[PDB]
């Protein structure tokens, strides 16, 4: 129950439960498959 | 008027509680969000990116050189480097992994340790990396080392080798600040055959080493880092 | 969810552990790519590492102090701490600072808690009960000159009145000019040759001003204000390397000269355990 | 017979071929794109010179020697004088751009050495003076020359200490930023595609640089016996999807 | 009795909170409303009405004359007036627009600047008005001025010209109190050809200038105005 | 939920969301179209 | 050159209207190809037809 009118006044947000490290761990242009050779 | 009773704890301020508050700026409209590449949602997303370990810690002032593990041509049977696995201290401590682990009290999971070779292309080498699970001493010679988790690495076209320290543990969590009961083992590396340089070439070659966490990893019970402190408030 | 699957002996032409780090990727290698594993489940979600959780607890961001005393003959109230101000900034204290600077841009609503306690360091018959008044002077607003000015009227300025020993609490939307707060800013206000450099030029959101409503009793009373800040509804972009050296200034990246080696030197060899 | 290894990038009227690449990085996995209306604020129609600005400019070459500490360029600064890109830059009030960065360094199978090529969004530098000394404008706008981390401290300039990234963080952790290594034994180029990253939809191109490109030797250069002890490093950069807006009189900037 | 816990902030008085209160006058019946022309609902409704700008600020005591921008017959190429666009200060500051903007911290949007000509009907003139977006200096000659937003105004039967300063900005809000990073440009005006008076006529002619906001406009984060203060409470 | 009986005791009103500047910006008797000449 | 050598050259085409370039900076602003000497021994640069008039004289 929100007792207040504005959105800033609500409690903390709830877990992204998004999670996708590939923008950070695999930003390569041509896709690399694990097990296939790195450099062909 | 509805009858109430107040409980113990009334009026306390707990920095970790999460409740509603009146907005000081009623009706204000925040700036629209635009798109920005790079959004982070979990610290677990970022500790999977690998970063360099200053393994060569033996210097006396911080230098680019403590990131370089040297290799000697023609040595046989001998040991390249050694370290315990207290990820919250020692070599690990300044790495991104080490640096985040320090915001939490407990960790569990597998670690990924990789070595990228930088020697001339016409050289060759075979190294053994060994993980020694808790309970034995840091290995003292390859024979001792080779009886635990190990990978023979053959230096080739493919420049890096990724060793995993699989989670070996009785207790399902270990403390990030070094603790005995909770200790994780040792990591050592030895010549399997030996580094060989081509003609017209000389000196030391170096390995770069990285650390990142496997998708396996768990961190819990947040706390304050020993890695930052201060004596007076900062001014402009 | 499985944390590890079962995997047995391998003798392949398909080697997942050989990679080329020069590419910039961190290949997702697992224990089961290089040893024989057994199934195990995660039993865990990664709840407490969510950025909302990481930045969502109250941190002390500022400690100031004001006193209640006879202003008779004081030529400069501000200077007598008849009332002070805090030029809103979250770079002062470094505990919360390091955490925030793990990201480049950050967007969130703020919840402030203000604790005020009184001290009577010299002989008083009693402890008086004072009422504090915290008013946010938005930039371009009449700045309180005195302690009972016309400014304190704050007829358009959000202000809160609470008792010393007690706490005040409210939350504020994200009042950033842009789409997000710049944790770092490699630019200037304008193309000048002497203009400052950093964010200290970007983060100009006025200041907060405190004061004691009560007149003066016979003794003097020191009131020390602590402002706590909790981020709620957090959004963070572009992770960066953590802060290694100590901080010297609000808003610049500068570190102190002749600082000490931040990497612990081995007591022994590279070979040491 | 496609290898990760050979590549061709054609952009405008200019083409680059590498026969010894190591894939390419696209920052944060996003490719440069123009500014959508839903994100727009300024009401002005923007100008998109296209092929006259989105081509490859090769900056002047550097020389890697055994004593090198590393070099740093800022964008869009490094290009402030390249052809029509630069003119547009000084003539509009606001502009926006992504880039393709191609760093080149070839040697032989007897050399060793490894450079880190990294892009840092919002790289705010530190004053070597400490305290709250600022870093004057000119110092953070080196132009095509870039900053040479092995040059001496100057007054009003930034600190040039490598193991601290010019800001109080450790060299070892720069790997959290989009980056690629050039390891003579593997690699001979590094290519990074940079999408436009800012907290505003479009900004000023002269008062704010939005990325620093940094090339840092990490494993020292080691040449074969009686080889000349140095290699040149060349940086070629191409603006991509550039848009300029708010045209007028032509900015005058310090120094 | 229902168990409760009180949170931090209990008992505080926040001048901006909005809650219910007991009525002191239970059951009282207010006077009926009758109809009155002119109801205002938003301050955004009124800042779109244009008001005069004391552009000719050069006097020494407030006078009707600082609303008049003078024009000289037969000058060529020259400059009629110049001003920066800090709507919360300087010429703008006493105008209704300026006066309302000052109740808020941030503004964004387009401005409408118009000039009404008052010279004899048998005279003629062509002026250029130029808006210079942030980043360049106030133009120093028409050549410089004409390369930015401009309108050639031809003085005719239609007495007023409405120039719009379209919102040109990186950041989506600017501060109303003058700030650099956040600055908006300059506005200048020059003879395009020149004012020409008919025979039997002489002297200076004047332009009146107005300012109002386009429907585009946004103002946010209310605060107190520097435009009014006091030293003791007023009495009857 | 109002806890009190009288209307004066309720909280602040809610946004007009009315907005019509024409009584102030265009109170002319004969309608002016933008683009058509002001004085015919 | 020997197979164990390496080199990177830039070829530049300068369309009519400017002088023969005097330094690479000047050269690199017109039609150009960075050539990386590798396994593939030849590089094919095209001088695309850049012209107002649709024919040029051979003399
Ligand atoms: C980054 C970054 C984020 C912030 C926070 C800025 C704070 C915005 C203004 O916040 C307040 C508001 Cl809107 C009201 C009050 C207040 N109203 C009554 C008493 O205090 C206090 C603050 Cl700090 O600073 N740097």
């Amino acid at each position: 129950i929100n007792y207040y009118k504005d959105a800033a006044s609500t409690s903390s947000a709830g877990q992204s439960l998004s999670m996708d490290p590939s923008k950070f761990t695999e930003p390569v242009k041509d896709l690399m498959l694990k097990g296939a050779p790195a450099l062909n | 008027g509805l009858p109430t009773t107040t409980l113990p704890g009334s009026g306390q301020f707990l920095t970790t509680d999460d409740r509603q508050s009146p907005s000081a700026l009623p009706n204000y409209e925040p700036t629209p969000r635009i798109h920005i590449p790079g959004k982070v949602h979990n610290l677990l997303e970022i500790i999977q990116v690998d970063t360099l370990i200053p393994m060569n810690n033996t210097h006396t002032k911080d230098e680019v050189n403590s990131y370089l593990i040297p290799l000697n041509a023609n040595r046989q049977n001998e040991q390249v480097f050694g370290t315990n696995l207290f990820i919250g201290d020692g070599v690990f401590k300044t790495t991104l992994l080490g640096e985040i682990v320090q915001y939490y009290t407990h960790w569990s999971g597998s670690l990924r340790f990789s070595l990228m070779y930088t020697g001339p292309a016409l050289s060759s080498a075979k190294l053994i990396l060994a993980y020694t699970p808790p309970g034995a001493r840091g290995p003292q010679d390859r024979r001792e080392a080779m009886l635990g988790t190990h990978v023979v690495w053959d230096i080739g076209l493919q420049s890096t080798i990724v060793m995993t320290i699989p989670w070996t543990s009785g207790v399902q969590f270990r403390y990030t600040d070094p603790d005995t009961y909770t200790s994780a083992g040792f990591l050592s590396c030895w010549y399997q055959t030996s580094l060989i340089l081509p003609p017209e070439t000389t000196g030391q070659v170096y390995l770069l080493s990285f650390i990142s966490a496997c998708p396996d990893f768990k961190l819990r019970l947040m706390k304050d880092t020993q890695t930052i402190s201060q004596t007076v408030a900062l001014t402009e | 969810t499985v944390a590890s699957i079962s995997s047995g002996p391998k003798h392949t032409q398909k080697v997942p552990i050989l990679t080329a780090n020069e590419t910039g990727a961190t290949m997702p290698v697992l224990p089961s790519d290089s040893i024989e594993t057994r199934t195990t489940y995660m039993h865990f979600n990664g709840s407490e590492t969510d950025v909302e959780c990481f930045l969502g607890r109250a941190a002390c961001v500022h400690v100031t102090e004001i006193q209640n005393k006879d202003a008779t003959g004081i030529d400069n109230h501000r200077e007598a701490k008849l009332f002070n101000d805090w030029k809103i900034n979250l770079s002062s204290l470094v505990q919360l600072r390091k955490k925030l600077e793990l990201f480049t841009y950050v967007r969130f609503d703020s919840e402030y808690t203000i604790l005020a306690t009184a001290s009577q360091p010299d002989s008083a018959n009693y402890s008086s009960n004072l009422v504090v008044q915290a008013m946010y002077v938005p930039p371009g607003a009449p700045n309180p000159k005195e302690w009972d000015d016309y400014t304190w009227q704050s007829a358009s300025n959000p202000s809160v009145f609470f008792k010393v020993g007690d706490t005040s609490r409210f939350s504020v939307p994200y009042v950033g000019l842009a789409s997000a707060y710049n944790c770092f800013y490699d630019g200037y206000s304008h193309d000048d040759a002497e203009t400052q450099y950093g964010i200290t030029v970007l983060n100009h959101m006025g200041s907060m001003a405190f004061r004691i409503v009560n007149e003066h009793d016979e003794h003097k009373t020191l009131v020390k204000i602590r402002v706590y800040h909790r981020a709620k509804h957090v959004e963070a972009w572009i992770p960066r390397a953590p802060r290694a050296l100590p901080y010297t200034s609000i808003g610049r990246t500068n570190y102190p000269k002749n600082t000490e080696p931040v990497i612990k030197k081995r007591k022994g060899d590279i070979k040491s355990y | 017979g496609y290898s990760d290894r050979v590549q061709q990038i054609t952009l405008g009227n200019s083409t680059i071929t590498t026969q010894e690449a190591a894939n390419a990085v696209v920052c944060y996995a996003e490719w440069p794109e123009y500014l959508p209306d839903v994100d727009a604020s300024d009401v002005n129609k923007t100008s998109k010179p296209d092929t006259s600005v989105c081509r490859f400019y090769t900056l002047d070459s550097k020389t890697w020697t055994t004593g090198s500490k590393g070099w740093c360029w800022k964008l869009p600064d490094a290009l402030k004088d390249m052809g029509v890109f630069g003119q547009n830059m000084f003539f509009h009030s606001l502009g926006r751009s992504g880039y393709t960065v191609h760093v080149q360094c070839n040697a032989t199978k007897f050399h060793s050495g490894c450079l880190l090529v990294v892009v840092i969004p919002e790289h705010q530098l530190a004053s070597h003076e400490g305290g709250n000394v600022s870093v004057k404008y000119t110092f953070t706008h080196p132009g095509e020359r870039g900053i040479d981390l092995s040059s001496a401290n100057e007054v009003g300039g930034p600190v040039k200490d490598v193991v601290y990234n010019m800001n109080g963080t450790l060299l070892g952790n720069l790997l959290i930023f989009p980056h690629q290594f050039i390891n003579l034994r593997t690699n001979n180029t590094a290519t990074i595609v940079i999408p436009y990253i800012n907290s505003v939809p479009i900004d000023s191109m002269t008062r704010h640089n939005n990325v620093s490109l940094m090339v840092i030797p990490i494993a020292p250069l080691t040449v074969p016996t009686g080889a000349t002890p140095s290699l040149p490093i060349t940086v070629t950069i191409a603006p991509m999807c550039t848009e300029f807006s708010g045209i007028r009189s032509k900015s005058i900037v310090p120094q």
